[PDB]
């Protein structure tokens, strides 16, 4: 008995110029059986501009969620009904991931959200907590397959031609599904359906995507 | 004497000890505060024993962070310790959230701790007595320039101009009039050096006071040296 | 008089004199008024006033969680001591079971974490009373504590300086509160209010704040921004 | 003189003052009445409302304690409450660590015993609130009083409050031999709208709760409509 | 990991790579090795990554805490001895962390290097990381202390990309920091293909 | 309850300690003891109640360490108590815990200055913690040690100590005092020494023909060193010569007291 | 443990306990120190030469570090019972930073213990106000002075104990800013002189430099304060 | 828990609770112990309250070990907590050192807890002063402490109502070369002088040391020699 386990699964952002899109796919799987198909617990949106999107164990997310939540709740009581921003989420992230170092959290999590400018911006995290802003970035065991095909397709290297116009919500999300239709087809572990979550100012939508169920 | 404990109340409800600590407020040097558009304002006098004192050392006007001032009266002592409390708040709140405090929260970790007075120890340990000082907190964060006042009850409150510290009555005597809310910096600066003037037994010189300013677009604390005093006074 | 210098001391008539002196604590605060209604419940408390060009501006009305909610009277010092108190224990409720606290299980809790404090020597009642508003699967709920410990479910209620004539005021109406709607509930919580302040001061945006909890409301505050919806329109009419 | 002004001095005749005071405040509480009717218990308490505006059920001083037991406090309410929770902190352990419902008399042995521990330090206030303990374990119905004194005693029919006397006079004449609970719901609930003034307090109302055989000898609140309307 | 300080006549120049591996696999191209603790102060990131942030976050912390009280900056003495000992206190804890502080206090600049079991050096060339062995060779042998602030950058630049051609562990954007009196500044940013073809063109 | 508390550690009014004052006048009333420091030895001398015919002495082996008045500290520090006896005991057996560890520590003997500050932070704390009484009791240590020669401090019932030359506690002391600030040179040997103690001791507690039941002496010099094992610790520089302290019997002071009487009648005999 | 509150509020907002520990510092040995251009020297009274006291020298004015002196004024026990927390304060700090404490910041940990002890369950405040002189590691003498009530504050010319405004209001009259090292000297003895008996021999002085702090001897005191005497006895020859 | 002192020193120098303590520990019964040259003895006298009191059980000379004895006069109850501490740490002694502990280091540590307790926190002085015999290495002791913490190594004393006498007899009939029948004849005739009434083997309780060891007189030995004096 060990009380460490990995549930698969794969989540993976992209962030754009006033949007960012976020992605987890919904599958859980045990030791050698596939436990559901909805599961909904990857994604967790701690204020209405901020998301969490973590793998690894499920247990150690759904109690890093809590945690999270509950330091959201302090810091809005403390300062007047003032929501954080995601700087100040992520900051406060690798601090919580930091503290259990020596017994720590099986999961690898994104602080997806918008700054305060109106740019969307993603973090990325070890088991430990070194966090990085970045502009995109997959997790999970499906991060090999996504991650060098975002690389080629945003960055625009090694293609001697002039870059193209800036990406929007709808050039973004079906960039995504062609990612996540490629990853589903190569690793076992990954995809039963996506859940797509479009962060803008106005809000958040919602949106889901069906893969192979084999 | 000690025939009521420290936690008595009075038969009109006010605790024994919170209202003798506010009584010795009105003992101390006088404070200022003014809150603008444009800043915040803090203005002190630091009423020196001798002349001989170096007075960069008795400074009423302690920053407990780059755009965090407090102003204090009563007996000095305690508000030392008051402010360090802040400063090693603030910096928590800095390293955990990554991004500056807000003066509300600066206060409200400061009542925090100056409610913790009791006297049975027990698990932990208590102060004897509240703080016999009256801080006065102001600073700049994103809901514009504030002014925060704080008690030996730990009773926080925001305000728009306030003073505290022994000539206090004829301060807000002087406050209900003179004072629109949308005045430039300059004039708090001229109200604010007139009050001084005004409930002082000293004569107002450059070296004899202190003023502090916070200003908004700037958000950073300034502290005057006594030219700058002296360019205030000749106005 | 030397039956009053502790809190563990019992006067000849079976009397404790530091509780019944913490009891003028809460009869000298702000006045607050709450009252339930059928689906709603209101809080209405009443601020400091400006002089004149100055706001003085002090936090009386707090949330406890999405259903909760309190206005305390008297000592503020020992209200953030409740709250954090209150705040702490729905959150560990909250995490455990994933639902909001029942309001006759905090009501509970609040009595008990007052009776710790009325019964050693090294230590002080709360002088401070609250206005517990709360919704669960039940209803609406509107409590309102006491230095001395009790907890009281109420219909209607009115609390702080000069706070009879408040009551008496909703001693006329209080019956037929689970029928108004909430535009109702607030305008009777408002003229309640009024019935408590000085001579010549009325009630306006800059000396009230307005809570609201329901079934699918949240608690809400309401300060001089939107507070304008229930009291730039409103008169004492005798 | 000081030598009542502590619970830890002996007068000079060998009373404990405080204590003595602590029962006057139970001497000046709601009424309350019961009765052990040899197949279940009644336990009746009147409510004096200070305010119209109570909401039905609110102060209400009759708490379940176990599945079986249930407790009645007359006198201070909020100290009340300390002692209702160290009953449940009691009678818990005993379905916890013994697998077995606590048995009546030592459910009362055990509220007494933590009511006396009070009466013995100088940091301490003895409780301003007698205790009805109301149970019916696998040892038949019992019902027992705990004084501020700390001392427990068990009784066919008690009865607490400011009116104490009068409202005892009229339980000498039950027969509690052949006395059953479905109609002694019915006589101590009139006993307390008898001994009940009127012209000092303008709101009161009486609350009874029981546990017999028809209640699957679980500690209930009556059903509404089994109290005399007056 | 590739990271180097020396100090020269006219300052001291800090230089790093820009990539962090985890084993095989290249977790990203764009961390950032240098953290500026404060105005005057630089650490520098080699090793765990979360414990490098974690207590380098914690010295800015204090050193801004000592700056509060006595009203003067803190040395770099004091400064990299605060590191010291909240390394070797947890000597038995598994910490994997080597970083180097260098700042330009009132005693001029000086540069110490505080390690993941309390070592703390103080000398004039520093090159911790996984591709160090490669930048000392090449650094030892143009280094003198009577170099120009340019002359001087252009080393550590044409250093640290030696260093990022041989070692697979090594790599990404160079950039080049510079302490002098009056703080520091960061000098240049630069990827590392770019200089291939500018240091060996044709 | 907090109604009866004495309140011990109080400022008064006037910035007096009322319980250290009274501690103060306590040991006024205790047995006077007396002692000088000369050049090549240290004298510690007082006075012992009147002994009732049924007394006994326990029959001590090795009686250097305890007398009825002085004590031993260390091989090297011995020590002489005034006020309440009983209390006495507990400070000393702190002081000789004191005075073995820092050997336990070091492997050097304790100097004596070290020592006196270590068991005058003791009687200084119960004046400002705790609320209880404070040690009524004063000290005088002698002592020896390669830092300052024969050194003697005296202490009070507050934690203050002070280095003296030649100091008087007890009854009548400031007799004692004006007496032996009166006849007292740097050019003293022991033996004139001694004499000058148990002359002025007598006339403190008022007795010609100086009497040997209720006089105490035990003095502090180097003798000789004696057990010096070279071969078990062949790079150990032990002293040629060590300090003990050593309390004086009656076959030993007889003949120091009535030298000391005859300069009674010398002194006396020149009054005319 | 016994920690009830003993430093409490009178009715007039005064702490009475504190004011109690400023009363005993009046009633003990006075200590004047006045800070030079590139020396601070410090003078403190030296009870009397009892011509019992061992002929050894014992000094007054103590060490907390290298750099940093001090000199009390109170009562003694508590005085020491401080100089010791101080001494290793001081070890600490150059022990946690490497780097030698400056005064300031000792003056100010000082202040903090006096302060907390007035705040404290079941301590009393100590009754000492002392005097603490030195320099950091770039010249710069300092001069602070506390109070039992913990506040400390810097000076340029202090004196503490007995007779304490007098001294202070005749020497804030007579300090010319920038002295000599033998100015110093002269000006600490012709004001601390105001106070004690005429007797040398109850004076002791401590002249401190930069990296230097010596002690002045018998003569070398004697050769100042016939110098004092006669600068007074002109002064009072000028006055009638 | 009322951890400030009860006893304290005033004006005039004196800790006066101590003063009431120690007149406290003077009004129980009277004991006396002699010395000889062989031996110490001890005796007490159990005055029974009652004629239903079981003069068996009731007892004043408390065994500590197989070498030491002790007697008390003044509050019972206080003198249980001395025996009770007195025994262990004469255990505690023979556990870390082999070797039966000398009176004067027991008197010693039971002196330790009487001083304990007149500076300790909420606590009241002692009210018993005991009377500790024994053998040792270095010959016979008896040592006499009190409730100031005090202890005296006598030779024959005797504590009390009724010690001013009792002693005073005692200066007249004791003798430097006492053998030990002698002093047992001289114990029991000093207390029959003061005995109310007349003696019997159950009023009073002796007990003698000799040459290693305590051994409390029987009733049948006890008597051997009341009807002999
Ligand atoms: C003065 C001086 N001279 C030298 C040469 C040094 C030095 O080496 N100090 C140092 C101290 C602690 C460390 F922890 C490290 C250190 N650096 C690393 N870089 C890369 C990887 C790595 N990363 C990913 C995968 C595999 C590996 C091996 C691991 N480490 N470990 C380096 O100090």
């Amino acid at each position: 008995w060990s009380p460490y386990q990995d549930n698969g699964g794969t989540t993976a952002a992209i962030a754009g110029k006033d949007f960012v899109i976020l992605a987890g796919d919904t599958r859980l799987n045990g030791d050698f059986c596939l436990h559901s198909r909805h599961d909904q617990s990857k994604i967790f949106q701690l204020t209405p501009y901020t998301y969490m999107a973590s793998n690894g164990m499920q247990a150690d997310r759904l109690q890093l969620q809590q945690m999270l939540k509950y330091r959201v709740k302090w810091y809005k009581y403390n300062n007047g009904g003032k929501v954080p921003s995601t700087k100040a989420i992520a900051q406060l992230m690798s601090t919580m991931l930091y503290h259990r170092r020596f017994f720590p959290y099986y999961t690898f999590n994104m602080v997806v959200g918008l700054d305060e400018e109106g740019h969307g911006v993603c973090y990325s995290y070890d088991a430990v907590g070194s966090t990085e802003p970045f502009l995109y970035g997959t997790r999970g065991s499906a991060a090999s397959f996504v991650e060098p095909l975002l690389d080629c397709l945003i960055n625009r290297q090694h293609m001697t031609s002039q870059a193209p116009p800036e990406m929007t919500k709808e050039e973004t999300l079906a960039m995504l599904k062609n990612a996540f239709t490629g990853a589903a087809e190569r690793d076992i572990y990954t995809g039963d359906s996506v859940s797509f979550f479009i962060i803008t100012k106005d809000g958040v939508q919602q949106e889901s995507f069906e893969l192979r169920k084999d | 004497e000690y025939d009521r404990g420290v936690n008595t109340f009075s038969p009109e409800g006010r605790i024994f000890q919170i209202e003798y600590a506010v009584e010795a407020i009105k003992l101390g040097s006088t404070s200022l505060g003014i809150r603008t558009p444009e800043g915040v304002v803090l203005a002190a006098e630091k009423r020196v024993p001798s002349t001989l004192v170096v007075p960069s050392s008795m400074s009423k006007i302690m920053e407990v962070d780059s755009h965090i001032a407090a102003v204090m009266s009563g007996m000095v002592a305690d508000a030392r310790i008051l402010v360090e409390h802040a400063r090693v708040e603030s910096q928590n709140h800095r390293f955990t959230y990554n991004e500056p405090m807000s003066v509300e929260s600066c206060t409200l970790a400061t009542c925090d701790l100056s409610i913790q007075f009791g006297e049975s120890g027990g698990r932990r340990k208590l102060m004897s007595r509240p703080f016999g000082v009256s801080l006065l907190i102001a600073g700049v964060d994103e809901k514009g320039p504030q002014l925060w006042q704080t008690d030996p009850s730990g009773t926080h409150t925001r305000y728009d101009a306030q003073a505290i510290g022994g000539g206090a009555e004829a301060a807000q005597s002087v406050f209900t009039e003179r004072y629109h809310r949308n005045m430039t910096l300059e004039e708090g600066e001229t109200l604010a050096v007139d009050i001084l003037k005004q409930v002082m037994e000293d004569q107002l010189s450059p070296e004899n006071i202190e003023v502090a300013v916070v200003r908004a677009d700037d958000g950073k604390l300034h502290m005057y040296t006594p030219t700058e005093i002296k360019a205030i006074m000749s106005r | 008089n030397e039956y009053d210098s502790d809190i563990t001391t019992w006067s000849p008539t079976g009397r404790l004199f530091q509780i019944e002196y913490a009891n003028e604590a809460v009869n000298n605060g702000s006045a607050t008024v709450g009252v339930k209604g059928k689906n709603f419940v209101v809080l209405a408390a009443l601020k400091r006033s400006p002089v004149a060009e100055l706001s003085s501006y002090q936090e009386k009305v707090f949330e406890i969680d999405e259903h909760v909610g309190m206005s305390i009277s008297g000592l503020v010092a020992d209200g953030r001591v409740l709250a954090r108190y209150l705040r702490t224990e729905c959150m560990n409720y909250r995490y455990m079971y994933s639902n909001g606290m029942p309001m006759n299980q905090m009501a509970d809790m609040i009595g008990e974490k007052h009776q710790r404090h009325i019964q050693c020597s090294g230590k002080r009642p709360f002088g401070v009373g609250l206005l517990l508003a709360g919704y669960d699967r039940q209803g609406p709920h509107l409590y309102q504590t006491v230095p001395s410990g009790d907890v009281y479910d109420y219909k209607a209620t009115a609390m702080g300086v000069r706070s009879q004539a408040s009551r008496t005021y909703l001693e006329r109406h209080f019956e037929h509160f689970s029928d108004c709607t909430l535009d109702e509930l607030v305008t009777h919580a408002l003229k309640a209010l009024a019935s408590a302040t000085s001579e010549g001061i009325e009630l306006n945006v800059k000396n009230t704040t307005i809570a609201i909890v329901g079934k699918d409301t949240p608690f809400t505050i309401f300060e001089e921004e939107s507070a304008r919806k229930y009291l730039d329109g409103f008169k004492m009419r005798p | 003189s000081g030598h009542d002004q502590s619970t830890d001095v002996f007068s000079a005749e060998g009373r404990v003052f405080q204590v003595e005071y602590a029962g006057k405040a139970v001497d000046n509480s709601s009424t309350a009445v019961a009765a052990c009717c040899k197949d279940g218990v009644v336990v009746a308490v009147e409510k004096v409302h200070t305010s119209r505006m109570l909401e039905k059920g609110s102060n209400n001083r009759i708490h379940a304690v176990d599945r079986q037991a249930g407790i009645c406090i007359c006198g201070l309410l909020p100290d009340g409450r300390a002692i209702v929770s160290r009953a449940r902190q009691e009678a818990e352990n005993s379905r916890d660590i013994f697998a077995t419902p606590i048995r009546g008399s030592v459910l009362a042995n055990r509220v007494g015993e933590f009511m006396h521990a009070y009466t013995t330090h100088f940091a301490y206030r003895p409780f301003g609130c007698s205790a009805i303990i109301a149970s019916y374990a696998d040892d038949g119905p019992q019902l027992f009083v705990s004084d501020p004194s700390g001392t427990v005693a068990g009784y066919y029919g008690v009865a607490l409050g400011k009116a104490k006397t009068v409202a005892k006079s009229e339980l000498e004449k039950l027969d509690f031999s052949s006395l059953t609970c479905d109609e002694a719901v019915g006589k101590l609930a009139s006993i307390l709208h008898e001994v009940h003034d009127k012209q000092k307090d303008k709101l009161y109302e009486v609350e009874v709760a029981w546990v017999c055989d028809k209640s699957d000898r679980k500690f209930v609140h009556v059903p509404a409509d089994m109290v005399p309307a007056e | 990991t590739t990271t180097l300080a020396f100090r020269f006549n006219g300052g001291i120049i800090v230089a790093v790579d820009s990539r962090a591996s985890t084993g095989q696999y290249i977790a990203s191209q764009t961390v950032m090795k240098v953290l500026e603790i404060n105005d005057y102060l630089l650490g520098t990131l080699a090793g765990g990554a979360a414990d490098c942030q974690y207590w380098e976050r914690v010295l800015g912390m204090e050193c801004r805490l000592w700056e509060l009280r006595n009203g003067s900056r803190i040395t770099v003495a004091a400064a990299s001895k605060i590191l010291a000992n909240i390394t070797y206190a947890y000597r038995n804890h598994g910490l994997s962390m080597g970083t180097m502080v260098a700042g330009w206090d009132q005693f001029g600049p000086s540069l110490y290097y505080v390690d993941d079991k309390g070592s703390r050096v103080k000398q004039d060339l520093f090159s911790v990381g996984s591709g160090s062995i490669y930048a000392y060779g090449v650094l030892d042998t143009g280094y003198r202390k009577d170099l120009s602030v340019e002359d001087a950058c252009d080393l550590a630049r044409r250093s640290i990309f030696h260093a990022t051609y041989r070692d697979g562990a090594s790599g990404g954007i160079v950039t080049v920091y510079h302490v002098h009196e009056k703080g520091w500044t960061k000098i240049s940013r630069d990827d590392q293909t770019k200089l291939y073809h500018r240091y060996f063109p044709s | 309850s907090h109604r009866y508390d004495s309140r011990t550690t109080t400022f008064s009014p006037e910035g007096r300690l009322y319980q250290v004052e009274y501690a103060v006048e306590a040991i006024q009333q205790a047995g006077t003891v007396i002692g000088v420091c000369t050049k090549d030895g240290v004298v510690l001398a007082g006075e012992k109640m009147v002994p009732h015919p049924l007394f006994d002495s326990e029959s001590m082996q090795d009686k250097n360490t305890s007398g009825e008045k002085m004590y031993k500290i260390a091989e090297h520090i011995g020590c002489s108590v005034a006020g309440v006896t009983s209390d006495a005991y507990a400070l000393l057996n702190y002081a000789r815990l004191s005075a073995l560890r820092h050997q336990y520590t070091f492997q050097e003997p304790m100097a004596i200055e070290d020592l006196c500050r270590i068991l005058c932070d003791e009687k200084q704390l119960y004046t400002q913690y705790g609320g209880v009484r404070p040690y009524g009791v004063s000290f005088l240590l002698v002592g020896w040690d390669r830092y300052y020669g024969y050194q003697l401090y005296s202490t009070e019932p507050s934690g203050d100590y002070s280095a003296w030359s030649a100091y008087a506690i007890g009854q009548n002391d400031q007799v004692a005092h004006a007496l032996l600030k009166k006849d007292w040179h740097e050019s003293m040997t022991l033996e004139d020494g001694m004499l000058l103690a148990l002359r002025v001791l007598g006339k403190t507690m008022d007795t010609a023909k100086i009497d040997l039941d209720r006089v105490e002496v035990a003095v502090m010099r180097k003798v000789p060193a004696s057990n010096i094992d070279q071969l078990l610790d062949p790079f150990k520089h032990h002293p040629k010569t060590t300090p003990r302290f050593q309390i004086l019997t009656r076959s030993e002071l007889k003949p120091h007291a009535e030298r000391a009487d005859q300069a009674r009648e010398a002194e006396e005999k020149a009054e005319a | 443990s016994y920690d009830r509150a003993i430093t409490v509020f009178s009715p007039d907002g005064h702490l009475f306990q504190v004011e109690y520990a400023q009363e005993a510092v009046k009633k003990g040995l006075a200590a004047v120190g006045v800070l030079g251009s590139d020396s601070v020297v410090i003078a403190v009274e030296k009870k009397s030469a009892v011509k019992l006291q061992d002929s050894r020298t014992i000094r007054k004015i103590y060490k907390v570090d290298a750099n940093i002196y001090l000199a009390f004024a109170g009562l003694s026990a508590d005085a020491r019972v401080l100089i010791n927390k101080a001494q290793l304060e001081c070890q600490r700090f150059s022990l946690n930073y490497e780097d030698t404490m400056d005064v300031d910041m000792l003056v100010r940990y000082v202040a903090g213990v006096q302060q907390k002890s007035t705040q404290s369950g079941g301590s009393r405040p100590f009754g000492v106000a002392t005097v603490i002189g030195g320099f950091n590691e770039d010249g710069k003498p300092h001069l602070w002075k506390t109070d039992p009530s913990g506040m400390c504050s810097a000076w340029r010319a202090v004196a503490i104990g007995r007779h304490d405004q007098t001294v202070i209001e005749y020497m804030e009259k007579s300090y010319k800013d920038g002295m000599s090292r033998d100015e110093c000297v002269h000006f600490a003895i012709k004001s601390l002189l105001e106070v004690v008996e005429s007797g040398s021999r109850n004076i002791e002085l401590l002249v401190l430099q930069y990296k230097e702090a010596r002690y002045l001897t018998e003569e070398e005191l004697q050769k100042f304060v016939v110098e004092v005497e006669k600068e007074r006895e002109e002064e009072a020859a000028a006055k009638k | 828990e009322a951890f400030y002192g009860l006893t304290t020193f005033s004006p005039s120098g004196k800790l006066i609770q101590i003063e009431y303590a120690t007149t406290a520990a003077g009004k129980g019964t009277t004991a006396l112990g002699v010395k000889a040259t062989d031996g110490v003895v001890i005796a007490a006298k159990k005055k029974a309250p009652s004629t239903l009191v079981d003069a068996s059980s009731i007892q004043k000379v408390f065994v500590l070990d197989e070498h030491v004895g002790c007697t008390y006069s003044g509050m019972g109850p206080d003198c249980r907590v001395l025996i009770d501490s007195a025994r262990k740490n004469c255990q505690q002694y023979k556990l870390m050192y082999n070797e039966p502990i000398p009176i004067s280091q027991l008197v010693r540590k039971i002196s330790a807890i009487y001083q304990e307790f007149t500076q300790s926190g909420g606590v009241r002085p002692f009210g018993c002063s005991l009377l500790v015999a024994g053998v040792d290495a270095n010959g016979y002791h008896l040592y006499q402490v009190d409730p100031s913490g005090t202890f005296w190594a006598w030779k024959a004393t005797a504590i009390g109502t009724g010690s001013p006498d009792a002693k005073a007899f005692l200066e007249k009939r004791y003798t430097v070369d006492m053998e030990l029948e002698d002093a047992v004849h001289t114990a029991l005739l000093t207390l029959k002088e003061g005995f109310d009434g007349q003696m019997t083997s159950e009023n009073t309780q002796v007990g003698r040391v000799v040459e290693n060891r305590f051994e409390i007189l029987s009733v049948d030995q006890l008597r051997d020699y009341l009807d002999q004096i």
